[PDB]
C-alpha cells in the first residue's frame, strides 16, 4: 500500500508570498495519477489538480503541481486570505487508493487585539438550576491567547471551557469563546465575575467584569 | 466544375472524445482582394475570417459536418467529425482502408489520461500488447485485417474497454 | 450540474448496522468510467477511502474495514448505499460520498455526521446573552446565544433568520458529559438594539426542535 507523507504538517504564510507542499511517495510508478485537494474547514474537499499537473477548471492558476518521481509539489503562488485551508494529496495508481495526512495553512496578518464582551447567566438558566458565564474575544490575532476567569478577585480555574473558530476567510483573524460553568448556587454566593485576556496586543490584559448586583 | 476548397483534420482522427483539441485546416486559395475563409458547422457559419478553426474543448454538440470556403476555393465537400462521450475510445483516422495501404489505430484516454497495458483486439482475439500506451499500426493491410476492433488498457487499478469499430479493408 | 448528497440516521447505537445513502445528479452510473466512492473524516483528523462502485458493478472495500462494508448501487432512482456493520465509536466521523473516476475524485458531497454512541438524543437549550448598560454606550454592541446541553451533534444556529450575517461568529461545540454547548455572538450597531429587534434560530434535526429567542435588556 502507497504510503503519502507531506511536508510540511503546517504553515503560516504571508499574503502573495510563495507557499510550496511537498508529497512523498513510498513507491515510484513511472503521468502518475496524483490528486490535490483544498479542504476548507467547514466543507467537503475540493479538487484542485489532477493527475499530477492538471489544474482544474474554475480554479485560479496560480494553484499549479508538478511531480519528479515520488516526489510531488503543490505549489501556490500568490498566497490569498481566502487559501486558509488543509490541503490534501491523493493517489490513484493502486488500491487501496489513500491520502496524504494533509497540511494546514493559516495566513498571517497584522495584530489585532481581541474585542471582549462578558455575559453574565440568563434569568432561563438561572431558574433551571444552573449558571453559564460567557465571554467572547473576537477578531484578534495571532491565534495565541490566554483567558483568566475571576470571581471576586479569586482566579477560577475549573468549569472553563474553550473553543477556537477557525482562521476568517476573508480578514485571517482568530474568535474564541470562554464559558464559565456554575450552579445558580455556587453563583448567588459571590458578586464580581471577570474575564481577563492576555495577548500579544498588550502588556496589559484586557478586563471585562460584571456585579450580580449591577 | 468550379474549384473547391478543401478541409483538413489535424489530428487526422474522426473519431474523437469529449474535451479533446480539433484542428480543423482550410486548403484554399486567396488573391490581394481577399483573404477570408469561411468555416460552416452543419451548414451554419461559425467563423468568417481565419484560414483555420479550433475547438478547445470538444462537446458532443461539436459532432457533424465542416466545410471551408474561400472566394476563389469554393464551399469545400464536407468532413465529418463524430465527439463521443466515454472514457476510452479506439480512433481511426479514415472509415475505408484498401489493401496495402497502413491502418493507423489508437486507444486514446479522455484527456490523455495515461494507460498501461494495454491491448488492441480483433474479432474477440488479442492482436498486439504494449505495458505503456502505443498506436497500433499495420503497416500493409491485408483483407484478413477485416474485423471488429476495440482496446482495452489499465488505468491505475481499474481495466476500461473502448466500444467496438468495425475496419473493412477494401481494394 | 453535477451534486451529490449523503444520507445517515444522524446517530446510531454501537454493534449496529450503519446504512448511508448517496443520492446523486448531473451523471449517471451507466456511464462508462463513472464510479461512486465513500471517503471518511474523524473530526480534525485526515480521510480514509472506504470503498466505491463502479458503473459495471464492480465493487471495491478498503481491506482494513474487515468485511463489514457493503455498497450498492440503483441506476434507476440514481442512488448508491453503504452498510457498515458491528460499529464501534472509532466509526464515528463526518462520512462523504464522491463522483469518481479511475484517475481521481471529481465531485464530492456535503457530508454527513454519524455519531456512533448510546446517549440520550436530548434537544438544546438555549440562553440569551445580553449586554449590560454600560455596553450599549460604545459604537458597537456584541449579543450572544448559548446552546447548551445537547447531543448529538449537528445544531444550525442563525440570526435574524439569515437577514444578519456580518460580524457573527458560532463557536465550535465542547462535549461534557454527553452533552454538547456552542455558543454564537454577532455585533451590530448600538444605533439599531435593543430599537431594532435581534433573535438567534437554533435547530437540532436529531430531536426535531427549533427555537428562537429575542435578545432584550
Ligand atoms: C450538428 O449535427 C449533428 C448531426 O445531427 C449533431 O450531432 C448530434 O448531436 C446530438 C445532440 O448532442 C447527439 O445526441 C447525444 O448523444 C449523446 C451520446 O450518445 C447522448 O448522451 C445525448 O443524450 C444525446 O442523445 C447525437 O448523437 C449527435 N449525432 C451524431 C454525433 O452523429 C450536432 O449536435 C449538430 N450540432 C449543431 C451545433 O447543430
Ligand atoms: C485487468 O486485466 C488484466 C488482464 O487480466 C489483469 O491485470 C486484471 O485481471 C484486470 N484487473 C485489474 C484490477 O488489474
Amino acid at each position: 500500500a502507497i504510503v503519502l507523507t507531506q511536508s510540511p504538517a503546517s504553515l503560516a504564510v504571508s499574503l502573495g508570498q510563495r507557499a510550496t507542499i511537498s508529497c512523498k511517495a513510498s513507491q515510484s510508478v513511472d503521468d502518475s495519477f496524483m490528486n490535490w485537494y483544498q479542504q476548507k474547514p467547514g466543507q467537503p474537499p475540493k479538487l484542485l489538480i489532477y493527475t499530477t499537473s492538471n489544474l482544474e477548471s474554475g480554479i485560479p492558476a496560480r494553484f499549479s503541481a508538478s511531480g519528479s518521481g515520488t516526489d510531488f509539489t503543490l505549489n501556490i503562488h500568490p498566497v490569498e486570505e481566502e487559501d486558509t485551508a488543509t490541503y490534501y494529496c491523493q493517489q490513484s495508481n493502486e488500491d487501496p487508493y489513500t491520502f496524504g495526512g494533509g497540511t494546514k495553512l493559516e495566513l498571517k496578518r497584522a495584530d489585532a487585539a481581541p474585542t471582549v464582551s462578558i455575559f453574565p447567566p440568563s434569568s432561563e438558566q438561572l431558574t433551571s438550576g444552573g449558571a453559564s458565564v460567557v465571554c467572547f474575544l473576537n477578531n484578534f490575532y495571532p491565534k495565541d491567547i490566554n483567558v483568566k476567569w475571576k470571581i471576586d478577585g479569586s482566579e477560577r480555574q475549573n468549569g472553563v471551557l474553550n473553543s477556537w473558530t477557525d482562521q476568517d476567510s476573508k480578514d485571517s483573524t482568530y474568535s474564541m469563546s470562554s464559558t464559565l460553568t456554575l450552579t445558580k448556587d455556587e453563583y448567588e454566593r459571590h458578586n464580581s465575575y471577570t474575564c481577563e485576556a492576555t495577548h500579544k496586543t498588550s502588556t496589559s490584559p484586557i478586563v471585562k467584569s460584571f456585579n450580580r448586583n449591577e | 466544375d468550379l474549384p473547391k476548397a478543401v478541409v483538413f483534420l489535424e489530428p487526422q482522427w474522426y473519431r474523437v472524445l469529449e474535451k479533446d483539441s480539433v484542428t480543423l485546416k482550410c486548403q484554399g486559395a486567396y488573391s490581394p482582394e481577399d483573404q477570408s475563409t469561411q468555416w460552416f458547422h452543419n451548414e451554419s457559419l461559425i467563423s468568417s475570417q481565419a484560414s483555420s478553426y479550433f475547438i478547445d474543448a470538444a462537446t458532443v454538440d461539436d459532432s457533424g459536418e465542416y466545410r471551408c470556403q474561400t472566394q476563389l476555393s469554393t464551399l469545400s465537400d464536407p468532413v465529418q467529425l463524430e465527439v463521443h462521450i466515454g472514457w476510452l475510445l479506439l480512433q481511426a483516422p479514415r472509415w475505408v482502408f484498401k489493401e496495402e495501404d497502413p491502418i493507423h489505430l489508437r486507444c486514446h484516454s479522455w484527456k490523455n489520461t495515461a494507460l498501461h497495458k494495454v491491448t488492441y483486439l480483433q474479432n474477440g482475439k488479442g492482436r498486439k500488447y504494449f505495458h505503456h500506451n502505443s498506436d497500433f499500426y499495420i503497416p500493409k493491410a491485408t483483407l484478413k485485417d477485416s474485423g471488429s476492433y476495440f482496446c482495452r488498457g489499465l488505468f491505475g487499478s481499474k481495466n476500461v474497454s473502448s466500444e467496438t469499430v468495425q475496419i473493412t479493408i477494401t481494394q | 450540474q453535477v451534486t451529490l448528497k449523503e444520507s445517515g440516521p444522524g446517530i446510531l447505537q454501537p454493534s449496529q448496522t450503519l446504512s448511508l445513502t448517496c443520492s446523486f445528479s448531473g451523471f449517471s452510473l451507466r456511464t462508462s468510467g463513472m464510479g461512486v466512492g465513500w471517503i471518511r473524516q474523524p473530526s480534525g483528523k485526515g480521510l480514509e477511502w472506504l470503498a466505491h462502485i463502479w458503473w459495471d458493478d464492480d465493487k471495491r472495500y478498503n481491506p482494513a474495514l474487515k468485511s463489514r462494508l457493503t455498497i450498492s448501487k440503483d441506476t434507476s432512482s440514481n442512488q448508491v448505499f453503504l452498510k457498515i456493520a458491528s460499529v464501534d465509536t472509532a466509526d464515528t466521523a463526518t462520512y462523504y460520498c464522491a463522483q469518481i473516476n479511475p484517475a481521481w475524485f471529481a465531485y464530492w458531497g456535503q457530508g454527513t455526521l454519524v455519531t456512533v454512541s448510546a446517549a440520550k438524543t436530548t434537544p438544546p437549550s438555549v440562553y440569551p446573552l445580553a449586554p449590560g448598560s454600560a455596553a450599549q454606550t460604545n459604537s458597537m454592541v456584541t449579543l450572544g446565544c448559548l446552546v447548551k446541553g445537547y447531543f448529538p451533534e449537528p445544531v444550525t444556529v442563525t440570526w435574524n433568520s439569515g437577514s444578519l450575517s456580518s460580524g457573527v461568529h458560532t463557536f465550535p461545540a465542547v462535549l461534557q458529559s454527553d452533552l454538547y454547548t456552542l455558543s454564537s455572538s454577532v455585533t451590530v450597531p448600538s444605533s439599531t438594539w435593543p430599537s431594532e429587534t435581534v433573535t438567534c434560530n437554533v435547530a437540532h434535526p436529531a430531536s426535531s426542535t427549533k427555537v428562537d429567542k429575542k435578545i432584550v435588556p
